[PDB]
């Protein structure tokens, strides 16, 4: 160690999913070093092989209950390319009215019930506390009660997006709804009109409560748009396909990185493992090429995350990335309140500007913008789909073949790779968006998205270190999908 | 009534349990967590973090031994150490979900091991896994611990499944007390530990497709909703679950209606239950 310098450690990072250790070093009132650590494995890409193909599109599913509808997209992507399947139209809309309605449950809940209490005091009973003595909680008594009045309405309302989600996927967590070749159910008339009329009750509660809420709790914390920038570099790989051509989609791919926009070419994905439990021979392969053979006792290691990079850059992923990549129109009511609460003058997305979206409250600012134009694409759909036109097509195991899915998981960028080999699965790879942004040190000893992101944090107490997981959870993380 | 404490480890788990806990509808989770239980410790969505987390867990479990209830969700591995599962650090010491489950399992008042992972080991335990994943039930038997455990399994259960377990185990404590209460839950339990309210029908034996069944009557494509389900992979003729009657999500669909129910109920989830698209 050094003079100056302290150490604090987090595990577990709470109002997050899945098990994540934080380490961070402090010198004059900042972090200065991070180490994030993603401290549970199971398996998966060893799990699913020698399988039936088709069966990955359930198995995978349960890497992460949280967005369980991503995995599911992915993999029956590559399962429709390995296979040749071409999904019927009203199945690629079926598809994507069951997904959207998770970014929906996804983004409530992660706003709510994991990063308000980050704000706001709830309820003086567990589990709401104890906590810090000194929580930095700002908000007036009145903008203190409607946090909590909206937190308990959240929860309806992210139950509701549940039920949308089921009523052609099934049930949810685990949607049963989409296989290989489409979708299993055919939306009728009489269950569209069961999904707007839910789907109205989420639009009111997000366009009424969600997205003023993000910014006036925002505008009371303007200190964390000052912070948190890390890299400051994004990723999009495309999700939400709008034709059966595969070329435009709701979210186009993309890469942003050192002030430039390029074209994403997945050929340089590559997963480096020096510092994660994995053995030494697997390190820098490229997803078609993936390994995944544990090391729990490697000297050095210090995550059971890899640590993906693109063309070598370490990048972050989620609503920042896709927001900043395609740079939509704001929502009426962020335009409002940017001018209304920041002095801000802001039409497109980037309006924002670099520093200000790349920040700890940015992240969260890029989510509920997010929600609101998901709810236009969930409207075109519903405009789109057709009662009774079959969704689904019914292929046939191949003996050999390869796919590959790529698709946005509500935190971001999500692939997975198949290889089909005398009818069964030889290898699958699943790279995830957690995983891109909770990942430790590549080989050359560039730190991952979120480490980058905690230097600079403030922690002017170190016995209230606040802000730590409050950048962490900003990034919506799920070491579940992280590890898999 | 006196809202019990309650901790909630998670091992290896997706969190899709305490989502789907989450999904309630009578009681809604708001009620569940002010009037039912107190969740004091939850790591998804408790107010405080870390080491400040576990030390308050360690003093209620402290003040309320063989009081509290351990509710576990996923499977606990034991390979290497227990290094596949690091739920937390105190004291500058991790804390794998083998510890925890030696720490805590012996002073709770009962173990509720929520999901198919926790009850059976689940996908965590399938082939081609190498983290020793192991049912709380074994782990903790294994161990010398032996706390009464309740299985709650699914893949995910249902809402009503966990809450309706806690509801009913903690009714039978208002009537005969905590200790005549729990052998009266032990009671209500088939030979896999699964409350008979939930898991005591076959899925099949009760299905509205059963006729279809019968008179050789099968679907060829998911969409067809006219014929039953065997030939796409259906495994409810080996399912216990009431799912053909609450169904899920609000009562909006169920997995047979919709697809094929994979077994997730059951302690063969998933290897037993695969391929999961052929009978
Ligand atoms: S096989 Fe499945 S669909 Fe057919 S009657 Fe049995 S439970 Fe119902
Ligand atoms: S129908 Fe079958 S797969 Fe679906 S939840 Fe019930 S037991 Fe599980
Ligand atoms: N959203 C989500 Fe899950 C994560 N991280 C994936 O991919
Ligand atoms: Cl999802
Ligand atoms: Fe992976
Ligand atoms: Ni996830
Ligand atoms: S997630």
């Amino acid at each position: 160690g050094a003079t100056g310098r302290t150490t604090i450690a987090i595990d577990p990072v709470t109002r997050i999913e899945g098990h994540l250790k934080a380490e961070v070093v402090v010198e004059n009132g900042k972090v200065v070093d991070a180490r994030l650590s993603g401290g549970m494995y199971r398996g998966f890409e060893t799990i699913l092989r020698g399988r039936d193909p088709r069966d990955a599109s359930q198995i995978v599913q349960r890497i992460c209950g949280v967005c369980p509808t991503a995995h599911s997209t992915a993999s029956v992507l590559a399962l429709d390319e390995a296979f040749g399947a071409k999904v019927p139209n009203n199945g690629r809309i079926t598809r994507n009215l069951i997904f959207g309605a998770n970014y929906l449950q996804s983004h409530i809940l992660h706003f709510y019930h994991l990063s308000a209490q980050d704000f706001v005091q709830g309820p003086d009973t567990a589990p709401f506390v104890p906590r810090f003595p000194k929580s930095d909680l700002r908000l007036s008594k009145e903008l203190n009660k409607a946090g909590v009045d909206q937190y308990i309405e959240a929860l309806e309302v992210r139950r509701i997006c549940h039920e949308m989600v089921a009523l052609f996927g099934g049930r949810m967590p685990h949607v049963q709804g989409q296989v290989v070749g489409g979708a299993t159910e055919i939306p009728t008339k009489e269950k569209l009109v069961e999904y707007a009329a839910r789907f109205k009750k989420v639009r009111d509660f997000v366009e009424q409560k969600y997205v003023p809420v993000v910014y006036t709790i925002g505008s009371k914390y303007k200190d964390m748009f000052k912070v948190g920038q890390g890299f400051k570099a994004a990723l999009c790989v495309g999700a939400f396909p709008l034709d059966n051509s595969g070329k435009k989609h709701l979210f186009m791919p993309g890469v942003y990185a050192k002030g430039k926009d390029m074209p994403f070419d997945p050929s340089k994905i590559k997963e480096y493992v020096k510092y994660s439990w994995f053995a030494e021979e697997t390190t820098g392969l490229n997803y078609k090429e993936g390994k995944t053979i544990p090391a729990p006792d490697k000297a050095g290691a210090y995550s059971f995350v890899k640590a993906p990079r693109y063309d070598g850059l370490s990048l972050e992923v989620g609503p920042l990335a896709r927001m900043w990549v395609n740079n939509p129109e704001l929502s009426p009511v962020g335009k409002k309140l940017l001018k209304d609460l920041f002095g801000i003058s802001a039409k497109k997305f980037r309006d924002l500007g670099e520093e200000a979206a790349f920040s700890l409250m940015g992240r969260h600012v890029a989510r509920a913008e997010e929600t609101y134009y998901m709810l236009g694409a969930i409207e075109g759909w519903l405009k789109e789909i057709k009662a009774g036109e079959d969704t689904v097509v019914m292929p046939a195991v191949p003996a050999s073949a390869e796919g590959t899915g790529f698709t946005e998981a509500p935190r971001g960028s999500l692939l997975h790779y198949v290889k089909v080999k005398d009818s069964k699965i030889d290898n699958y790879q699943i790279v995830s968006a957690s995983l891109w942004n909770c990942n430790p040190r590549d080989d050359m000893g560039q730190r991952g998205a979120v480490e980058e992101a905690l230097i600079g944090i403030p922690v002017d107490d170190i016995q209230n270190p606040v802000n730590v997981a409050r950048l962490i959870r900003a990034f919506d993380p799920x070491l579940g999908c992280a590890v898999h | 009534g006196e809202r019990p404490p309650v901790f909630w480890l998670q091992g290896q788990g997706c969190t899709g349990c305490s989502v789907t806990l989450l999904n309630s509808v009578h009681p809604s989770i708001a009620d569940v967590l002010l009037k039912v239980i107190s969740l004091e410790f939850h790591p998804t969505v408790m107010a405080w973090e870390g080491e400040h987390a576990i030390e308050h867990m360690r003093k209620v479990a402290e003040k309320f031994k063989g009081k509290f209830f351990l509710v576990i969700e996923g499977s606990v591995p034991v390979e290497a150490d227990g290094k596949y599962c690091i739920i937390g650090e105190a004291n500058h010491h991790e804390i794998s979900m083998v510890d925890a489950l030696k720490e805590f399992g012996p002073n709770a008042a009962a173990v509720l091991a929520v999901g198919t992972c926790a009850a059976y080991g689940g996908i965590p335990a399938a082939e081609g896994s190498e983290t020793g994943a192991t049912a709380v039930s074994k782990f903790l038997g294994d161990n010398g611990i032996k706390t009464p455990v309740v299985n709650i399994p699914g893949c995910p259960p249902h809402p009503d499944w966990i809450v309706g377990t806690v509801v009913l185990a903690l009714d039978a404590i208002k009537k005969n007390g905590l200790e005549g209460g729990l052998a009266e839950v032990v009671k209500v339990l088939d030979s896999d530990g699964r409350p008979t309210p939930f898991f005591g029908r076959n899925i099949h034996e009760n299905c509205p497709y059963l006729d279809k069944y019968d008179e050789g009557v099968m679907s060829a494509t998911f969409t067809d909703k006219v014929g039953c389900r065997y030939d796409l992979g259906c495994k409810g003729p080996m399912t216990m679950a009431d799912c053909f009657e609450r169904k899920w999500n609000g009562g909006v669909n169920w997995c047979v209606q919709n697809a094929v129910c994979i077994g997730c109920v059951e302690p063969d989830f998933p290897d037993g239950k695969s391929p999961f698209y052929q009978a």
